[PDB]
């Protein structure tokens, strides 16, 4: 009835080890699955490049600071230019996949701070208006491999309260308790397949709720690393590669 | 704009007496009152925050009480250094109206 | 026969969870109160393990908290003004069907990310002075792609294929049933993406979040007239969502909405909780303590 | 001509009337229903999801700092860390919760609540907190000795960083009005006060102040009644 | 007594009234969305 | 502790503007409003306005809207107040106050 603190996530040729895990989250209780013929609409045979796309891609490292507001990624976008996934996502019009998102932030037993790591389906980013300034630019809606610093983490840059972001599949990285956060997310969409370039199925938020405090002499550079692995990646609609 | 009305505009008591200042308000400010003791020359020193929370370092002789519209600051066992001007200050909404002042 | 079906049509009460009687627990290794919120799992602690509970046969009904009962309530989704006076002598209005123009329906809907529902649209139409003279109106659903009317007389009003409701203002509100009309398997109040490919480098990124799967067309309303009536008609559209499936619950919006089809808040971020004086201040006087 | 007689209520448009209505599209077959993860059928299932309490809803504090309950090494003993009322429909910390926002769509509520406090200090930070739920009748306890007379938990900081304070359903009525204040303080649930049972003890070279993050939710016996319009967001003009 | 309700008078199923007889509740996909089941009495992280 | 270090004394000719500084320290600057209080010698305290060090939202009093401009340097953790259209009624001591759960004041600035 316990959750073991050690965990090894192995998919493809990648293996992630953690010795301070906090009970991997299975989003909405549903593992990622391939598209059943009952729910499929496209008639072309999907490609399933199992081990070449379903694997842990370490994509970005963000230095957690005391004044850090948080960062967010978009799951397909953060991989659309990386490895055989990005190539399959560019050459194919249709794509579906789940992901295993492993956020890594380790610090000493003398550092403190909690991060809210949440996977937000359909994370539409808002623009803060005091018109051109009414809609966010593409850099804020699709930040790519690098992610985007939160402007207003309180409202999730979406007008919705951060305190209720726990309604989404989430974990915490409380530095005293765990150094990683693992969210397994199935494919959520109103469509069986969708464009990996046009549509971002999930947002990947990492917001410091309790700020990083340490004392003089502690390692000041506490990084936050995002490692995500597609799961059950299907691609259909082969054509010329579009970026 | 919720304005303030400090009742005793001035007071002079001896060491040992108990003075009680009063600070009314136009509307319910919901305990959002802070009493300051500013002797001319020094900076305004916070005495009681939230109308009841005694600030750090303030002697237990001071006591803040009240709720809603009326609030009262009491100085039991009035020692020597308890002179100066005493301002209440509401921090509920937009205007942030300070008190008129009380010379003591 | 079917009398068994008609008998089992009243809403049967489903009750809340009973409380079991508990006793004191003095021991080790049994920690129902120690949790790990980092796991992303809410606490499984029960009142029977934090305190000594009594046995309560809970008979409180939990039916009204269903998604159906929450949503199957008609709310204002559209105010259409059929202007036929002054500068606007039109006698017709083509209204883009969007249920996100008013705060009450919009906030309730955005509790969900995807919703699949039928709808019962009701049209409450009257004059400025609340009066309802006998005035034949036409309420034509113009699905996306159908020719929209450009006058009170134009051929589109022949409604050979489009659904049109003809009703006088004096009649009870026209009410119809709308099915789940969408190329998708669910409506999508939040679409993190763009409808078209491209660079998306425009100064006004107006197309972000605009899923054409929700765009269900236009309600074209006119007075069946031959010239200017001289009267403006205010049609109010109420949607009663029914047969509702909701997916991916979301936070209820905390910031005041600004525009219809975009999440966008003012830089003056309002706190989701009203402020108080301090973290130790409560607004409850209570009774007089017997011995302070 | 079957003889009928129209009764009162004819021609009325009751907005909450579940009746039939003529389909606009005959023979319409909607898009096939496919499986989407995350279907919720009850708002009670959403009220049981622990969401952050905005316990630091104090004048001046802004942003994510309103979500943190500061906890630090004390120079005195038995001091009050934080207090908040546990009326889920009252203006205050519960407004930031899914339970407190779904309650405001309903007139009356019933059931046990639950606050899960997570300690976000260093591994080397130790402490013990007394978190007391004071039933109605009493104002916020002025001392810890008065608070421990009610439903309370002594929370030891350790490897399990979180603790649950089950606010039990202690009410005279089967339901409580979500509305509070005035005569509706007849339905005041009570106050939750966090006290220092022991101190917040840290070794050298360790931060002396930390944060408790409170997580408010509902229990399995939570219930909501009489759907109503919420007072959360207002509107003065149509949005486009 | 007699309940003459939930009758669809039209040939289209979506003309029927709301589906208010299939109340379901499954909070575990939101409350306990975790691979490892944690017993209440158990210390979660061990 | 929570120290607010305001700028030094100022002596400016009438019809000008001075930029008063307030270097906050001991807390997260973007987490609390910064307030400015004006006190003419002998007279009481007058509240100028607030500023949120996250979006620049400033709410002044009705008697200081066109007389005080508040900015913030989030990187420098410093707030600023540049009184425009200097006069004689604008020569006073100025403080920067953070409240949160405990009103922290600066030292003051003679202007
Ligand atoms: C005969 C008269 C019928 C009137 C026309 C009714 C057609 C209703 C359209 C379907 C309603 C639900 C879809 C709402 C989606 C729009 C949301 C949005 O993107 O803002």
């Amino acid at each position: 009835g316990y959750s073991d603190r050690v965990a090894q996530l192995t998919v493809g040729n990648s293996t992630i080890t953690t010795q301070e895990a906090a009970n991997i989250v299975l989003s909405y209780g549903e593992w990622p699955e391939y598209c059943p013929s009952t729910d499929a609409t496209a008639v072309d045979k999907p490609t399933r490049p199992d081990v070449s796309v379903n694997r842990f891609y370490t994509l970005s490292t963000k230095s957690w600071k005391t004044e850090s507001t948080g960062w967010y990624w978009k799951f397909p976008d953060v991989l659309n230019d990386t490895g055989v996934f990005g190539q399959n996502a560019q050459f194919h019009y249709l794509y579906r996949s789940g992901f295993c998102m492993h956020v890594q932030c380790n610090a000493s037993k003398f550092h403190q701070g909690a991060l809210l790591v949440a996977a937000i389906p359909e994370f539409v980013i808002a623009a803060s208006s005091p018109s051109q300034g009414l809609y966010p630019d593409f850099a804020h809606t699709n930040p790519g491999k690098d992610g985007q610093e939160f402007r207003d983490p309180y409202v999730l840059d979406a007008g919705i309260p951060l305190s209720q972001a726990l309604i989404f599949p989430h974990q915490w990285i409380n530095l005293r308790t765990n150094n990683c956060a693992t969210i397994i997310m199935p494919y959520i969409n109103a469509l069986p397949f969708d464009s990996a370039l046009n549509h971002s199925n999930f947002g990947l938020v990492v917001i410091p709720i309790s700020p990083l405090k340490y004392c003089n002499g502690a390692t000041t550079e506490v990084p936050i690393t995002l490692t995500i692995a597609p799961l059950n990646s299907e691609f259909s609609g082969l054509r010329q590669a579009i970026k | 704009d919720i304005q303030m009305t400090q009742s005793p505009a001035s007071l002079s008591v001896s060491v040992g007496e108990t003075v009680t200042i009063t600070c009314r308000a136009s509307e319910n400010i919901y305990s959002n009152l802070a009493w300051y003791q500013q002797k001319q020359g020094k900076s305004p020193q916070l005495l009681v925050y939230a109308a009841t929370n005694l600030a750090d370092g303030v002697p237990s002789r001071f006591s803040g009480s009240g709720s809603g519209t009326q609030y009262s600051l009491k100085i039991n066992s009035l020692q020597s250094e308890d002179f100066g001007s005493y301002y209440c200050q509401h921090f509920w909404g937009t205007p942030w109206t300070f008190g008129g002042g009380t010379k003591l | 026969s079917a009398v068994s079906a008609l008998a089992d049509t009243t809403i049967s009460r489903v009750t809340a969870a009973n409380t079991a009687a508990s006793t004191h627990s003095l021991g080790t290794g049994r920690v129902p109160a120690l949790q790990a919120a980092e796991t992303g799992a809410s606490s499984n602690s029960s009142d029977e393990n934090l305190i000594e509970t009594r046995c309560v046969m809970n008979r409180n009904g939990v039916n009204e908290a269903s998604v159906e009962h929450f949503y199957s309530r008609a709310g204002l989704v559209g105010v259409v003004e059929v202007k036929d006076s002054g500068t606007s002598l039109d006698g017709y209005t083509v209204w883009p069907i969007d249920v996100m123009g008013f705060v009450q329906q919009r906030r309730k809907l955005e509790l969900s990310t995807y919703m699949r529902f039928d709808a019962e649209f009701t049209f409450v139409s009257n004059l400025n002075n609340s009066t309802t003279p006998g005035m034949l109106l036409q309420y034509m659903y113009v699905p996306p792609g159908a020719p929209k009317p450009d006058s009170r007389k134009s051929y589109q009003w022949q409604t050979a294929t489009n659904p049109s409701v003809f009703a006088k203002l004096s009649d009870p509100p026209p009410q119809v049933s709308v099915p789940f009309m969408s190329p998708a398997t669910a409506y999508q109040w939040f679409y993190d993406g763009y409808p078209t490919f491209g660079e998306h480098k425009q100064a006004t990124n107006l197309q972000y979040g605009q899923c054409p799967n929700n765009m269900m067309g236009h309600f074209a309303i006119r007075t069946v007239s031959e010239s200017t009536t001289g009267k403006n008609i205010h049609v109010r559209v109420y949607m009663r969502i029914k047969h509702v499936r909701a997916w991916v619950p979301r936070p209820l919006r905390s910031q005041a909405y600004m525009v219809k089809n975009y999440p966008t808040y003012s830089q003056t971020i309002t706190n989701t909780a009203t402020d108080r004086a301090s973290i130790t201040t409560t607004d409850y006087e209570g009774g007089v303590p017997a011995s302070p | 001509g079957f003889p009928t007689e129209l009764k009162p209520g004819t021609n009325q448009f009751l907005t909450t009337d579940d009746g039939t209505s003529p389909p606009i599209l005959p023979g319409f077959e909607p898009t096939p229903l496919i499986h989407i993860p995350g279907e919720f059928t009850s708002l009670l299932d959403l009220c049981q999801v622990e969401t952050i309490l905005e316990v630091n809803n104090t004048t001046g504090t802004t942003g994510v700092s309103r979500l943190l309950i500061p906890v630090r090494a004390q120079n005195n003993v038995d001091q009050l860390c934080a207090s908040f009322q546990v009326d889920p429909g009252r203006n205050g910390p519960w407004q930031s919760t899914m339970v407190g926002q779904i309650c405001r769509y309903y007139t009356q509520w019933s059931g046990s609540l639950k606050v899960t406090f997570m300690f976000t200090g260093s591994f080397m930070a130790t402490g013990k907190m007394l978190i007391a739920y004071t039933p109605p009748g009493s104002a916020q306890p002025t001392t810890r000795e008065a608070a421990m007379l009610g439903t309370h938990i002594v929370w030891d900081f350790g490897l399990q960083s979180s603790v649950t304070l089950v606010i039990p359903w202690i009410s005279n009525t089967h339901f409580r009005a979500v509305k509070t204040g005035g005569v509706y303080d007849y339905y005041a649930t009570g106050i939750v006060t966090i006290w220092y049972q022991t101190n917040f003890v840290v070794p050298p070279d360790t931060p002396t102040e930390a944060n408790i993050i409170a997580l408010g939710a509902a229990q399995k016996n939570f219930t909501l009644k009489l759907c109503k319009d919420t007072d959360e967001i207002q509107q003065t003009a149509e949005y486009q | 007594t007699i309940n003459f309700t939930n009758i669809n008078y039209y040939k289209d199923s979506y003309a029927a009234s709301a589906s208010r007889q299939d109340f379901a509740q499954d909070p575990a996909k939101f409350t306990r969305p975790v691979l490892d089941a944690i017993r209440e009495a158990a210390a979660p992280l061990q | 502790q929570v120290q607010l270090q305001q700028s030094g004394a100022e002596l400016v000719k009438p019809g000008a503007s001075v930029k008063l500084s307030c270097k906050a320290s001991g807390y997260t600057f973007t987490s609390y409003y910064m307030y400015w209080v004006k006190q003419r010698p002998g007279q009481g305290l007058e509240w100028i306005g607030e500023i949120n060090p996250s979006n620049g939202g400033t709410n002044f009093n009705e008697k200081f809207k066109s007389k005080a401009t508040l900015t913030v340097d989030k990187s420098s953790s410093t707030a600023y107040m540049q009184l425009s259209s200097l006069t004689s009624e604008d020569s006073a001591v100025y403080y920067c106050t953070r409240y949160g759960n405990y009103a922290y004041w600066g030292q003051g600035t003679l202007v």
